[PDB]
RNA sequence: AGUAGUAACAAGAG
RNA sequence: CUCUGCU
């Protein structure tokens, strides 16, 4: 989270390389919740180890 | 700039630097699903092998056999089956006349062997097919349930505690009209009793268990590889044990030594070949395996070998020895799981045992396997594939080699009968052969005498992997010879790490590990420390020890953050506990415990060294600061490390898998046999140290040592009055539960 | 999907 | 709802 801290230049995810065999909405939403999660963590003060 | 570590080589030549050709530092190709389709695949290949061999049905078991003896002599130059007893037996005899009395001493010793081999040596060994369950049992389990179910079914005459007389009961139960066993089924636990014909226990006890070699390294496809049942180890003890005392007198065969031994052996012979052989001589050095060795050494060739050996001998030793060919020559492969299929629109999955192969349509199959069922079908009876020529994973590796060797034997002057002669060295499937000739034209053709008599022994060579070249390097069961052995270092990587055995046995075989490498594989001192340190930081990070100084945070670092401050002198410590690592090249042969012991606090001392602690567990002596590693190739070795029980001589949890099958009585039944045998321990300490012997129940033994016990501890005033009659109490109390029973 | 490769996992048994 | 992670 403190290295995510770090960098400041994220923004919209956008697929650029398409998954041939893959359902790439599906991967774009996993990073969104992924961040979502960090982000949640972040904000909340309880201290999850193994989120 | 394309950087290529392969043009090392163009500098330092290959065998200096093999180690690097081994890629060991990644995972061995382990082996996915069923072994089904590579037993079928093994089955076929050897009675295709054979196929010019004539067809008989077995008229016990019923099933068709393959005899490839005395068949066509071949005409190409493919792996063939078709050995001619005539030339096996004159290789035997010139073995014979070349090493005088080799035959004789070594069948006396064999004679004194089985005199004083006990049913006991069975239990080594593992992984070993019990016949009662139809699958793969720990070698002691199997051989507890098959005297188990001859006590029930008659065949008490195994209590003399002879091998031999085991042996009697298997031939007799054989012999039985019927068989009767216990087998557990649930569905609540059921006892039941399967009453087995005598066909059907003749096809279960020539049954071999087949599955798949894991973590086989070097080989791309993956190949089936089988264990015998419980009446076939019996006699192929003794004909591998008549086979090594055999061996042990032939200078080139090298399979009984291992190891070091091994490669002082090797040594030694071919540097007598490159000796002996003429200084005008060309001189020449062949490195090979033989394709398909063990589906080709046909078990009446071993048969015929024992009957040459066991000549002149006593006709119940002849018997002895040649009852496990006999077996192995009509013996049966079990398939194994079976296969899965999967339906996909219907999105399922089901595995179908390979005992319904012999029925099963053929369109669920892809082409590969539709063709292996179709081939494979005729031999299948009762679940298993009828398997008599050839020698599926077989354990005459001993028999194998003494016929290899004695082809090899046949290379002197005297019997070549030419200017070219032969020699070398031979070890199951690999050999090493040395031909010396006056020119090019010699070689060749001492190459091609060699190669023919071989196809005529039933031995293939294998053209595709092996080569000739100048003598003076060589390679022979992955050793590399470059006038003169080479360390490859690669192969013991994998033994490098943590072991798995305890906190304590891990450290000292790590230590051990380290040591012997570098006596052994040339490990320099500096790359000596490195794997020092890099097997401390594994240790540590596998046992959650890092040092209790440390910020690492795991479950269990509170505790040794407490120790840590608990103790006073922190040298002390051991490194399963937090402490420093003291270990350097000077002292890898010294447990840590005595390492450490100067510097230990005295609390901690005690703590660490209580007798009365109860992690440490000790079962029998041979099982007794001692492991068992499986190094890349090869197999198991025994290898024993110095270390000092302490609390962290610890077991491991048991994988409890098989509390949720049908087998679980199994689990139930050691339990109840371990309470009864440290009881028994608890009366006779020594029971341990070396096995008991007499012929009384466990209870009378316990009862009258207890009873004797009493009587001397009273004497000696150790006990009361009191305490003497409620122990005579309760032995007449455990005398009336044994009578009213 | 994916791991993987000659047969499997993508939980299994009650 | 329980059991198993080499059986």
């Amino acid at each position: 989270i403190k290295c995510m801290k770090t960098f400041f230049g994220w923004k919209e995810p956008n697929i650029i390389k398409p998954h041939e065999k893959g359902i790439n909405p599906n991967y774009l939403l996993t990073w969104k919740q992924v961040l979502a999660e960090l982000q949640d963590i972040e904000n909340e003060e309880k201290i999850p180890r193994t989120k | 700039m394309d950087v290529n570590p392969t043009l090392l080589f163009l500098k330092v030549p290959v065998q200096n630097a093999i180690s690097t050709t081994f890629p060991y530092t990644g995972d061995p190709p382990y082996s996915h699903g069923t072994g089904t389709g590579y037993t079928m695949d093994t089955v076929n290949r050897t009675h295709k092998y054979s196929e010019k061999g004539k067809w008989t049905t077995n008229t016990e078991t019923g099933a068709p056999q393959l005899n490839p003896i005395d068949g066509p002599l071949p005409e190409d130059n493919e792996p063939s089956g078709y050995a001619q007893t005539d030339c096996v037996l004159e290789a035997m005899a010139f073995l014979e006349e070349s090493h005088p009395g080799i035959f004789e001493n070594s069948c006396l010793e064999t004679m004194e062997i089985v005199q004083q081999t006990r049913v006991d040596k069975l239990t080594q060994g593992r992984q070993t097919y019990d016949w009662t369950l139809n699958r793969n049992q720990p070698a002691a389990t199997a051989l507890a349930n098959t005297i188990e179910v001859f006590r029930s079914n008659g065949l008490t005459a195994n209590e003399s505690g002879r091998l031999i007389d085991f042996l009697k009961d298997v031939m007799d139960s054989m012999d039985k009209e019927e068989m009767e066993i216990t087998t557990h089924f649930q569905r609540t636990i059921g006892k039941k009793k399967q009453r087995l014909n005598k066909r059907s226990y003749l096809i279960r006890a020539l049954t071999l268990n087949t599955m798949t070699k894991d973590a086989e390294r070097g080989k791309l496809k993956r190949r089936a590889i089988a264990t015998p049942g419980m009446q076939i180890r019996g006699f192929v003890y003794f004909v591998e044990a008549l086979a090594r005392s055999i061996c042990e007198k032939l200078e080139q065969s090298g399979l009984p030594v291992g190891g070091n031994e091994k490669k002082a052996k090797l040594a030694n012979v071919v540097r007598k070949m490159m000796t002996n052989s003429q200084d005008t001589e060309l001189s020449f050095t062949i490195t090979g395996d033989n394709t398909k060795w063990n589906e080709n050494q046909n078990p009446r060739m071993f048969l015929a070998m024992i009957t040459y050996i066991t000549r002149n001998q006593p006709e119940w030793f002849r018997n002895v020895l040649s009852i496990a060919p006999i077996m192995f020559s009509n013996k049966m492969a079990r398939l194994g799981k079976g296969y899965m299929f999967e339906s996909k629109s219907m999105k399922l999955r089901t595995q179908v045992p390979a005992e319904m192969l012999a029925n099963i349509d053929l369109k669920y199959f892809n082409k590969s396997t539709r063709e292996k069922i179709e081939k494979i079908r005729p031999l299948l009876i009762d679940g298993t594939a009828s398997l008599s020529p050839g020698m599926m994973m077989g354990m005459f590796n001993m028999l194998s080699t003494v016929l290899g060797v004695s082809i090899l034997n046949l290379g002197q002057k005297k019997y070549t009968k030419t200017t070219y002669w032969w020699d070398g060295l031979q070890s199951s499937d690999d050999f090493a052969l040395i031909v010396n000739a006056p020119n090019h034209e010699g070689i060749q053709a001492g190459v091609d005498r060699f190669y023919r008599t071989c196809k005529l022994v039933g031995i293939n060579m294998s053209k595709k992997k092996s080569y000739i070249n100048r003598t003076g390097t060589f390679e022979f069961t992955s050793f590399f010879y470059r006038y003169g052995f080479v360390a490859n270092f690669s192969m013991e990587l994998p033994s490098f790490g943590v072991s798995g055995i305890n906190e304590s046995a891990d450290m000292s075989v790590g230590v051990t590990v380290i040591k012997n490498n570098m006596i052994n594989n040339d490990l320099g001192p500096a790359t000596a420390q490195m794997a020092l340190q890099l097997f401390i930081k594994d240790y540590r990070y596998t046992y959650r020890c890092h040092r209790g100084d440390t910020q690492i945070q795991t479950r269990r670092a509170f505790e040794l953050k407490k120790l840590w401050e608990q103790t006073r002198s922190k040298a002390g410590l051991l490194v399963s506990d937090g402490g420093p690592n003291l270990y350097n090249i000077r002292n890898l042969h010294i447990p840590e415990v005595c390492l450490k012991w100067e510097l230990m606090d005295e609390d901690y001392q005690g703590r660490l060294c209580n007798p009365m602690n109860p992690f440490v567990s000790h079962k029998e002596i041979d099982s007794v600061n001692n492991a068992v590693v499986m190094p890349a190739h090869g197999p198991a070795k025994s290898m024993e490390y110095d270390a000092v029980a302490t609390t962290h001589s610890w077991i491991p949890k048991r994988n409890r898998s098989i509390l949720n099958t049908s087998q679980r009585g199994i689990l139930e039944d050691e339990q109840m046999y371990q309470k009864c045998c440290n009881l028994f321990e608890k009366f006779f300490p020594s029971s341990s140290y070396r096995r008991p012997v007499g012929i009384s129940s466990m209870v009378e033994a316990m009862v009258s040592r207890a009873r004797i016990d009493a009587r001397i501890d009273f004497e000696s005033g150790r006990i009361k009055k009191e305490e003497f009659a409620e122990i005579m109490k309760i032995c007449s109390t455990i005398e009336e539960l044994r009578r009213q029973k």
